[PDB]
């Protein structure tokens, strides 16, 4: 019942799938949310964050 | 205030596209913003391999700028605590540049598209385009060779990134209900 | 439910002889049930002294009904009118896009209300344009006994004309235009800067962007005056900025060369943010002195301050006879006025420097407030050039230990930007002046207050002008 | 859609610098980003689901009051005012006839800019063919 209602609507910690998955206070909407592609997320994790406050230009640099 | 929503909006991104615990992490010293290292380790009672790695997150987005929190020891020595003194514009501002990188790669991808205009002789496995197909093109062979190979070439670029860049729009269009809008309700007053 | 029966009993005569101020006629109205609001009304016709605001003499769309028996010629008092240019500036309009916006969809309100009716009842709209095709239809783009929905802000309906608008004689052909003038001043609305156009500097322009025409741009009131007239809205909110607009469209069709349209991007006091003011004003009383003025020779003016008796007969270059400055006749002192240029340091004081605390002043302003707060028996106000310049002293003030010594004494009572909270407060004031304890009041001179109440003996001993 | 492309969604938040054209064909909310992709080849459909309208790049335009029912009928009157400015009110000059031949021309307007049933604006098209010819004319 931890990942029956999962994707945040039952959200637990699994501390590791070989220790019962020892839990927090876990509840979210989205919460994990997998489908998003790992690649995409590592292409997203690919983003490395620039410097200082040129960063709030490079934001705007970049058009944002 | 909008505050609130800066920490929900921080809540949403580590839960849209991040996993389940990178929120507790946030909630936890979301309660306090000048919080005791070991008492989120304390309530959460994990090891520091369940605690590194999501600290790696919260420096590595920015968002939790762990400040030195030191105090004044009783025995006259080293006190300090990381207090994660939230670096609110910051943290979003590379967000907001970190979300515009992946739109380039949809916005150069767009580039990468429906209709097939290059070519390639798989027995070389080698692509090559237009203006060298017409240039490698013969009275005779109407058809493309390949000088590697003297092989008929195939198009490329048809199906898959069409398709590629229609599910990637998807996942553009994944923010925008999302971060973007919450992000421009920061824009709203920008603080 | 009174101007029936007030129809029934009152409109062939009088209510018996009586001056019936409000305080009787309020009363006696209600006795007869009747909202005297059309008693007098049917009674412009009788009264042989009448008294009203300025507007009602001045601002076209209230003063336009005026008649021969009510006008043509007898004696005319303008009393305590020393302000009397700032009302006639009544022509005034500013453009709130705000509001606007919302009478675009109010235009297509209108523009749905229009298009269904003419699905359903388009007869009687084009009989309409049948009661338009034949001409101006005097008969009913004037005589409405109580239907008229937009007012006159033209001159007391006579700044028209009689040809048709065209094609705009079909409502579909007006309406259409209609959303031209909103999305041209849309179009207008987002100016960068500061811009300011003067009538037909502007007039061409609007063609320039979009080819409308003068000629209809006049008679946009009367046939959206009809046009809502023949469809009984439920609501005028959304098109109180309609008529605005064609309001605006009439007032921009009438007049030039006197008055200007200036549109800044925003109001500057929180500059940098999306709100601009479409201005077009008045800039010259006289012109709309001038028709009143013209009538009657028996024209009397009189304020208890006008002060230089030039400017008026400059400003509205109208012809007096006789300005005659009464010295007020006294055996005695009867009152007493005094200058405080600078404070017991001789330091000069001043507002002109800045609307900020340069703070020698203030704090020698506590010590000048506070000894005269000190000295008179209750009953004491005082006057400061601007609201927020005001609430600088105040909140200086407030931190300083200055108000809580007066505080001792008297009673502080603040203005307010609302006249509620206001007009609650003042009647206090008057208690406690009246009652024994003395008080304080302080206000604005462009405020309100300033222009209306008045202060006796009790009600004012001393006053102040900061 | 308000501010983003209704192809790519590009919002106006996320793209400031988007700059909105739309064609006298179909009267399209898109992005330039997209305009030039389109036809940066040539002559091809509009990329609008439901729209099969073949058009050119050098046939777009910029909407000046979004209000694609006036700008419509606005350049049924451009359209108009181009061809029928050979009206006759100023030319014609009889109160009731130069408020006739405008009322005319704007019922002829008014038939393509009303639009609801715009065949014998069609029939007017002719008509404004005719005017084609009866400018000329
Ligand atoms: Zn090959
Ligand atoms: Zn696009």
């Amino acid at each position: 019942t931890i990942n029956q209602l999962e994707e945040d609507s039952k959200i637990l910690v699994l501390r590791t799938k070989k220790d019962k998955t020892p839990r927090y206070v876990w509840y979210n909407s989205g919460g994990n949310l997998k489908c998003i592609d790992e690649e995409f997320v590592k292409m997203w994790e690919n983003v490395q964050l620039p410097q200082f406050a040129e960063l709030p230009r490079k934001l705007q640099d970049l058009g944002l | 205030p909008i505050d609130d929503i800066v920490k929900n909006l921080l809540k949403f991104v580590v839960r849209g596209f991040y996993g389940g615990s990178f929120v507790l992490v946030l909630d936890a010293i979301l309660f306090h913003s000048v919080l005791a290292e070991d008492d989120l380790k304390q309530l959460l009672s994990i090891n520091k391999t369940e605690l590194g790695p999501l600290i790696a997150r919260l420096r590595s987005d920015r968002l939790i700028s762990i400040h030195k929190q030191r105090e004044y020891p009783p025995n006259s020595k080293s006190v300090e605590r990381v207090y994660y003194y939230v670096k609110y514009p910051h943290a979003i501002d590379a967000i907001k540049w970190k979300v515009h990188q992946v739109v380039q790669r949809l916005k150069d991808d767009l580039d990468k598209n429906s209709e097939p205009n290059g070519y390639m002789c798989p027995i070389c496995l080698t692509k090559y385009t237009q203006l060298e197909a017409v240039q490698l093109l013969n009275f005779d062979r109407t058809e493309f060779l390949c000088s590697l190979c003297d092989e008929p070439l195939v198009e490329d670029d048809s199906g898959k990134k069409n398709k590629e860049k229609q599910d990637k729009l998807n996942r553009l269009m994944d923010q925008i209900q999302p971060i973007i809008d919450s992000l421009k309700k920061i824009d709203d007053s920008r603080i | 439910e009174y101007h029936e029966n007030l129809y029934n009993i009152e409109v062939e005569d009088y209510l018996p002889k009586g001056v019936f101020s409000f305080e009787k006629l309020l009363k006696y109205c209600e006795e007869k049930t009747l909202c005297p609001y059309f008693i007098v009304r049917r009674m412009i016709s009788l009264c042989n002294i009448i008294i009203y605001s300025y507007h009602y003499l001045l601002d076209p769309k209230i003063a336009e009904r005026v008649s021969n028996e009510v006008s043509k010629d007898s004696i005319v008092i303008f009393d305590e009118a020393h302000n009397i240019d700032n009302v006639c500036i009544s022509l005034s309009l500013d453009l709130t896009t705000d509001a606007l916006r919302r009478a675009t969809r109010g235009a297509n309100a209108l523009d749905e209300r229009i298009s269904e009716v003419r699905k359903v009842d388009s007869q009687k709209l084009q009989d309409e344009y049948e009661k338009l095709v034949q001409g101006l239809h005097s008969a009913d783009i004037l005589t409405d006994q109580e239907e008229p929905f937009v007012e006159t802000p033209v001159l007391p309906q006579d700044l028209l004309t009689e040809a048709i608008p065209g094609n705009i004689r079909r409502a579909e052909h007006f309406v259409s235009f209609l959303k031209r003038l909103i999305e041209y001043l849309k179009t207008r609305m987002k100016v960068l800067h500061v811009i300011s156009e003067t009538p037909k500097s502007f007039l061409q322009h609007l063609k320039q962007l979009t080819f409308i025409e003068r000629k209809p741009l006049r008679f946009c009131s009367e046939r959206l005056s009809l046009l809502v007239r023949t469809l009984e809205v439920t609501e005028v909110e959304d098109f109180t900025a309609l008529k605005d607009i064609a309001t605006f469209a009439t007032l921009i069709s009438t007049y030039e060369e006197g008055f200007l349209l200036i549109i800044e991007p925003y109001e500057i006091e929180n500059a940098a943010v999306p709100n601009p003011i479409m201005r077009f004003t008045c800039l010259d009383a006289s012109i709309a002195i001038k028709p009143v003025f013209e009538r009657f020779s028996s024209v009397i003016i009189t304020s208890g301050t006008i002060s230089p008796l030039d400017m008026y007969p400059r400003m509205l270059n109208f012809k007096t006879v006789l300005q005659k400055s009464y010295a007020m006749t006294l055996a005695k002192k009867s009152f007493l006025p005094m200058i405080i240029t600078k404070g017991s340091d001789q330091v000069a004081i001043s507002s002109r420097f800045e609307i900020r605390n340069d703070p020698s002043i203030v704090r020698n302003y506590g010590s000048m407030l506070v000894e005269f707060a000190k000295i008179t028996p209750d009953g004491m106000v005082v006057f400061f050039p601007s609201y927020l310049y005001m609430e600088s002293i105040v909140s200086m003030w407030q931190t300083m230990g200055i108000l809580d010594e007066v505080w001792k004494h008297k009673l502080i009572l603040v203005e307010t930007p609302d006249a509620q909270e206001t007009s609650l407060a003042l009647e206090t004031y008057r208690k406690a002046c009246s009652n024994g304890r003395g008080a304080i009041l302080l206000s604005v001179a462009r405020g309100k207050v300033s222009e209306g109440i008045d202060f006796d003996h009790q009600y004012g001993r001393t006053v102040l002008m900061i | 859609n308000k501010d983003m492309c209704p192809i790519c969604k590009t919002d106006r938040y996320l793209s400031p610098d988007v700059k909105f054209l739309v064609n006298p064909e179909c009267y399209h909310r898109i992005c330039e980003s997209c305009v030039d992709r389109i036809f940066s080849l040539g002559p091809a459909q509009c990329p609008y689901k439901g729209c099969d309208k073949i058009l050119r790049k050098n046939k777009f335009k910029t909407q000046i009051f979004d209000d694609v029912e006036v700008e419509k009928e606005v350049d049924i009157r451009k359209r108009v005012f181009n061809v029928f400015n050979k009206t006759i009110d100023d030319f014609n000059g009889d109160l009731v006839e130069y408020n006739k031949y405008l009322e005319e021309v704007e019922d002829i307007i008014y038939k393509l800019d009303h639009g609801i049933d715009v065949a014998k604006t069609e029939e007017k098209l002719r008509t404004y063919e005719e005017l084609n010819k009866q400018l000329i004319m």
